[PDB]
């Protein structure tokens, strides 16, 4: 009983930035695994965007180069994203996700449109 | 609620198109009602509607099937509705409108393309809008516009980006008056196929950028131009520069408080043939103000001078020669000025001058003199008007070179002086002369003697002296044919007064004290002074204190159609008075003391009569003195106004009010 | 009849600028009764509008809002063509491009070009 | 402004009739037009100022505007007619405004 | 960066029989494959990891397979439940692709 839930803006303007938050409960997102950020554009592909490890040391995925970030709160249990010049085929639902193996637990999903 | 081949609804408190007309109506007009919508459907049984007026209602949109099922519908009028929203189907089915009127519907915008569809159409007016702008479609559209309205918006600007969708439009009419222009940014106006005729009156434009309009209106096939009220200060050479690459024929600037006119402002307008420069505060016309306007036929200077302040040569003036350039003009108009006189060189060069207008165009013309008009002795003067001019004295040869003159106003004048006929001398074609209202006029035998051509003569209110001459002043006169001879308090005439004017067609006399002259107590006998006049058709005798008439004063009137001898003291009147009046058509004893309408008298004349008219008469209702009366009354064709209520007897005391017509 | 023919390269690297030619026959580009323009696609399926030229007094162009700073469309007379251009083309500018002949009164498109496929990417 | 939205797909048994429709608010107020694209094909003009064809659309294609839709109409539907159908308008800004294109599928 | 394409057995499948969706990759990701069932409701579940080691309180129908460039998922025996969309995703390389996606339909 480790699940993940998302939230953040529904609505961003073009050539801006967004940012979502993922809160984890059940676990602490510094005791293990890998804490991804997954993302479903609308004709239902997927793509990975990034983690971030237990340690903190995180990796980003290439087809979004330097217009990426995943940040964590240990405080309050939770990760972040953010995502530069959010053009138009950045709409997407994007899920949160642990993983060691493969993607075990997700997040119920949260559409954000741009 | 009412047809003749046209369906007039109008003002019927009408929510609902009506279904009672007939089906076979050309015009339906149901202005000022309660409508709403104009549902096609309520339209189907009315097919051979070619206008459709509908202004003054609620209409907030028309769907498209409506005009579907007019097919025949050329003029549309949705004036004054809440027509706000044009949308590219309003209009896309009216396709043989030739006229679609869209005024005051607080029409902001226009989006797309809502008139590209009216191929058709001539005139398009959507004044009274809160148009920011000209434009009207993306595409060059409407090349069959004739009359673009526009008027009346809040249109700051003309850019050729907007008005280029005219480009194959040839524009006799462009309204663009009382709109708040600001700019006319270059090439707007050959942005328009043609351009003939331009309206911005009431536009707040000023000297200088009015000589932008000018140049933008450089090499177009601009005709008309009216800027009216446009708040022209002043002029410059340089104004109307660029109308010189134009052919311009008429140019309004009228009601612009116009007050300096620099010289050769209108140098650049050599095929103008109108100007319009009335009602303006022009201080000084200098010589050449008016240089290069050599086509000119119609000039219009009605109050177009400076007003007199308190005189301190606060009135205006105009320099010799300063019409000298105008070699076509035709028709010149100066009147209600202040000009305080005429000059000896003021009209020269005006060699096609033929009507010329000076009412009341002067502070007073005291004295006419032999010198005064000598500037207009080269012009072909046909008529010349001098009324409310305070002229006093008239001088000999005053008018000797006014050759061809035909028609002389002196009217409402200060004139008070005695007519030798020396003033006339010169008059050579002369047909009418004005002389009524003035101060005193003093007859002599040759008081006319140097114009026999004369045919109209006007002597009303001059307190008349000296008619009564051996030969009257009028036997000259062998072809007077009007003759007003009223309000003079004449109490003598001669009997051989009107001899010789076997042509006099209309004579007037009323209010005079001619009265005594036809009792039969008069010293001497009556006076039959209308002996001879047979072709004689108007003939007034009103208020001239006749209480008599002599049984055979009318005996040679056998063209008379108007007898009118109203407001006298006449109660009898001699059996067969009126026997030989057989054109007679108008008989009119309004207002006197007669009693007894009997047919000894008045048969041949009522025998044929177009309309009678002897009210407030103090009627006998008696059989011997109204009966034959009320017979013919009832039976006559000819129309008696007021009839029935200013028509009533007087006597015997038990009938009063009753309306003569009823017994 | 008339047929709009598409040229030019297929391959631009970003940052470049893509370039391509309608050439018309069966028809004058400064004929009335039309308008030139050019229509996108990326590839799902997003047939988007980029901007038309036409001509009533002079030339005007209305390009659509998301490129009314990097396309340019202009007509060539001399040759009976008209061109596209986008100046710093992101990989988003990847898509079929189609010139099109729109028509008055109301800009349906009667005719389109062959399509070119032009890709933005390194 | 003016926002055509049409289905995301329709599918049709051969010889049945289709229909796509084409939702606006006041889209009565437009002229529409309706284009066909099969796959890797430049789009055709098969119904403009949507109720007639061009010339050489079959007369199986029709279209009609009222109220706030728009419906193409593919009367006796045949093979070929499977592709992708957008209907356009014009307004002033843009002069050309597509829906997201239906997806006609035929068995 | 790595190429993940799926292919299914019988398109629409009766209720109770196996179904098999394939999963096709671009180079040997030594077995690191995984599948996801995702119902239309959004829901996104692991069934399978490492090829053929599932998860717990996942039934035993299903069973992944295959060894190099090619696996599999197979279902022993479809139900209602199994109705749902099913993507093949690897970990063997950065960064971690998925592939299409496949939806089970039944009647
Ligand atoms: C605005 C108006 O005219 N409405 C009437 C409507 O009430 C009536 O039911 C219908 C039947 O003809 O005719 C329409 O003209
Ligand atoms: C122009 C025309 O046909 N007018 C007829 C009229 O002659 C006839 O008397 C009336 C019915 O009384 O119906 C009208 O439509
Ligand atoms: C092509 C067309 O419909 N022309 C109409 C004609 O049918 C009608 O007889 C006439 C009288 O209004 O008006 C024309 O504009
Ligand atoms: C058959 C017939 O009556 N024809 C006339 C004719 O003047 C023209 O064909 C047209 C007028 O637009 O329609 C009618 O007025
Ligand atoms: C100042 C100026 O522009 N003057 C030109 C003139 O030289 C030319 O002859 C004419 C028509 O060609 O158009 C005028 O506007
Ligand atoms: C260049 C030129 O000829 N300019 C003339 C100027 O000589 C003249 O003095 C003035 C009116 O006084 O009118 C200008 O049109
Ligand atoms: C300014 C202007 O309109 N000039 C024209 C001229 O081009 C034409 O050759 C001539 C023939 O009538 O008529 C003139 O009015
Ligand atoms: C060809 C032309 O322009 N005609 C009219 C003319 O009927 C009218 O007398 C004149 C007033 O000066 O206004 C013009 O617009
Ligand atoms: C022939 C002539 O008109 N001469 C005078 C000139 O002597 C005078 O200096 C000037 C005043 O500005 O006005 C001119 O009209
Ligand atoms: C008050 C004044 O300077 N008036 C001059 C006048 O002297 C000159 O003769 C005329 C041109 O002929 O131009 C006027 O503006
Ligand atoms: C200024 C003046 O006295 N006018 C009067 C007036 O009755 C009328 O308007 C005019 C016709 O133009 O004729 C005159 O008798
Ligand atoms: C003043 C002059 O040079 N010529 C005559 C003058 O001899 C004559 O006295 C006067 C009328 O009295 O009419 C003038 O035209
Ligand atoms: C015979 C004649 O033309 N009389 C007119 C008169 O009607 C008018 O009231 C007055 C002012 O306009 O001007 C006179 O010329
Ligand atoms: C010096 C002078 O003024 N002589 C004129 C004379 O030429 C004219 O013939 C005569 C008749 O009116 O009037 C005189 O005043
Ligand atoms: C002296 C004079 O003008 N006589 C004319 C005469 O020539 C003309 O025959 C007649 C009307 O026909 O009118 C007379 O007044």
């Amino acid at each position: 009983q480790v699940q993940l839930k998302e939230s953040g803006p529904g609505l961003v303007r073009p050539s801006q930035s967004l940012s979502l938050t993922c809160s984890v409960t059940g676990y602490s997102i510094t005791s293990g695994y890998y804490w991804n950020w997954i993302r479903q554009f609308p004709g239902n592909k997927l793509e990975w965007m990034g983690y971030i490890s237990y340690d903190g040391s995180n990796n980003y995925n290439p087809s979004l180069k330097g217009r990426i970030s995943i940040t964590r709160d240990t405080s309050k249990n939770q990760f972040f994203l953010k995502l530069n010049s959010v053009t138009t085929d950045d709409t997407a639902t994007y899920y949160c996700a642990r993983a060691y193996i493969g993607f075990a637990y997700w997040g119920q999903g949260t559409l954000v449109t741009v | 609620t009412v047809s003749h081949e046209v369906a007039d609804c109008s003002h019927l408190k009408l929510t609902q198109v009506p279904d009672d007309l007939p089906t076979n109506i050309t015009v339906l007009n149901l202005t000022h009602n309660q409508l709403r919508r104009l549902p096609a459907a309520n339209f189907t049984r009315y097919s051979q509607l070619t206008s459709l007026d509908v202004g003054f209602n609620t209409i907030s949109k028309l769907e498209p099937e409506l005009c579907q099922k007019l097919p025949m519908l050329k003029v549309l009028n949705l004036q004054h509705n809440e027509l706000s929203q044009l949308s590219d189907k309003t209009f896309a089915f009216c396709t043989n409108l030739t006229e679609l009127h869209l005024m005051s519907n607080s029409i902001q915008k226009i989006k797309n393309n809502p008139f590209v569809k009216q191929k058709n159409l001539i005139t398009l007016d959507l004044s009274h809008n809160g148009l920011s702008s000209t434009k009207l479609g993306t595409q060059v559209q409407l090349e069959n516009l004739q009359e673009l309205l526009l008027s009346n918006n809040k249109i700051q600007a003309l850019k050729s980006e907007e008005l280029d969708i005219f480009a194959n439009s040839s524009l006799k009419k462009l309204e663009l008056s009382s709109n708040q222009i600001k700019e006319f940014s270059p090439g707007c106006f050959h942005a328009i196929g043609r351009l003939f005729g331009l309206f911005l009156n009431n536009v707040q434009l000023g000297p200088s950028l009015t000589e932008k309009l000018c140049l933008e209106l450089a090499n177009t096939s601009i005709r008309n131009l009216s800027l009216s009220n446009s708040q022209l200060s002043t002029t410059s050479n340089t104004t109307f520069l660029g109308l010189k690459w134009t052919n311009l024929t008429m140019l309004d600037l009228s009601y612009n408080n116009l007050n300096v006119v620099g010289n050769d402002s209108f140098a650049w307008l050599p095929q103008l043939e109108y100007f319009f420069l009335e009602y303006n505060n022009i201080q000084h016309l200098f010589s050449h103000s008016l240089h290069g306007l050599f086509n000119v036929r119609y000039l219009n200077l009605k109050r177009s001078f400076t007003k007199q302040s308190i005189s301190l040569a606060s009135l205006p003036k105009i320099d010799d020669f300063s019409f000298q350039w105008l070699k076509c003009l035709e028709h010149l108009n100066m009147e209600d000025n202040d000009i305080p006189g005429i000059k000896s060189n003021m009209f020269t060069g005006l060699i096609n001058l033929k009507y010329l207008s000076l009412s009341n165009s002067f502070t007073s013309l005291r004295t006419l003199t032999n010198e005064t008009f000598v500037s207009l002795a080269h012009s072909p003067l046909h008529i010349l008007n001098l009324t409310k001019n305070k002229i006093s004295k008239i001088e000999s040869d005053a008018f000797s070179w006014l050759g061809h003159l035909e028609v002389l106003d002196l009217g409402l004048n200060e004139i008070g002086q005695e007519l030798t006929g020396q003033e006339w001398r010169g008059l050579e074609n002369i047909f009418e002369i004005y002389l009524s209202y003035n101060k005193y006029l003093q007859l002599t035998r040759n008081s006319f003697a140097l114009v026999p051509s004369l045919q109209r003569l006007m002597l009303r209110r001059v307190a008349l002296k000296n008619v009564d001459s051996s030969p009257s002043p009028f036997q000259p006169l062998r072809n007077l044919t009007i003759l007003d001879l009223s309000n003079n308090n004449i109490a003598n005439i001669n009997d051989d007064m009107l001899e010789g004017l076997e042509k006099l067609e209309i004579l007037d006399l009323q209010h005079n004290n001619l009265a005594r002259l036809w009792k039969h107590a008069n010293p001497g006998g009556p006076i039959y002074f209308l002996k001879g006049l047979s072709h004689l058709h108007i003939l007034n005798l009103e208020s001239n204190g006749f209480d008599e008439i002599p049984v055979e004063v009318f005996k040679d009137l056998f063209e008379l159609k108007i007898i009118d001898l109203g407001l006298n003291n006449l109660n009898t009147l001699p059996a067969s008075v009126f026997n030989n009046q057989v054109s007679l058509k108008s008989l009119n004893l309004q207002k006197n003391l007669i009693t007894s309408v009997e047919k000894k008298v008045f048969g041949p004349a009522f025998r044929n009569l177009t309309e009678l008219d002897m009210r407030f008469n103090p009627f006998d209702c008696t059989c011997e003195s109204i009966a034959w009366f009320v017979n013919w009354i009832n039976e006559t064709h000819t129309n008696i106004p007021e009839l029935s209520s200013h028509y009533l007897c007087n006597t015997p005391p038990h009938y009063h009010g009753f309306p003569v017509r009823l017994f | 009849q008339v047929q709009l023919q598409q040229s030019g390269p297929g391959l631009v690297k970003p940052s470049q600028t893509l370039s391509l030619t309608c050439a018309i026959s069966g028809d004058s580009v400064s004929s009335n009764s039309a308008a030139w323009g050019w229509i996108r696609q990326s590839p799902g399926r997003g047939l988007e509008w980029l901007g038309i030229i036409q001509k009533r007094s002079k030339w005007y162009n209305n390009y659509a809002v998301k490129v009314k700073s990097k396309i340019t469309i202009n007509p060539d007379t001399s040759k009976n063509q008209f061109s596209l251009q986008l100046s710093s083309v992101t990989p988003e500018d990847t898509a079929v491009y189609y010139c099109a002949r729109y028509s008055y009164p109301f800009y349906s498109i009667d005719y389109w070009g062959q399509g070119t496929l032009v890709t933005v990417s390194s | 402004d003016i926002v055509l939205t049409q289905p995301p797909s329709v599918s049709v048994a051969p010889g049945q009739t289709a229909r796509i429709s084409c939702s606006g608010d006041n889209i009565g107020s437009y002229y529409v037009h309706w284009y066909q694209q099969k796959p890797g094909q430049a789009p055709v003009l098969v119904i403009y100022e949507d109720s007639e064809r061009p010339s050489g659309i079959p007369e199986r294609f029709s279209g009609s505007n009222s109220g706030n839709t728009a419906t193409l109409t593919i009367s006796g539907t045949q093979a070929e007619d499977e592709a992708d159908y957008y209907c356009s308008s014009y307004d002033d800004p843009n002069f050309q405004v597509f829906g997201g294109g239906t997806k006609l599928t035929v068995k | 960066d790595i190429q993940l394409t799926q292919s299914t057995s019988s398109l629409p499948a009766s209720l109770g029989d196996r179904v098999t969706i394939s999963c096709r990759a671009g180079q040997d990701i030594s077995n690191h494959l995984n599948w996801y069932q995702q119902k239309p409701d959004g829901t996104v579940k692991l069934l399978i990891y490492y090829t053929s080691r599932l998860h717990s309180g996942v039934p035993s129908r299903f069973s992944g397979s295959g060894s190099g460039t090619d696996y599999s998922l197979t279902i022993s025996n479809l139900e209602q439940e199994d109705i749902a969309t099913y993507f093949c995703q690897q970990g063997n390389t950065l960064p971690w692709t998925f592939g299409g996606g496949s939806k089970l339909e039944i009647k």
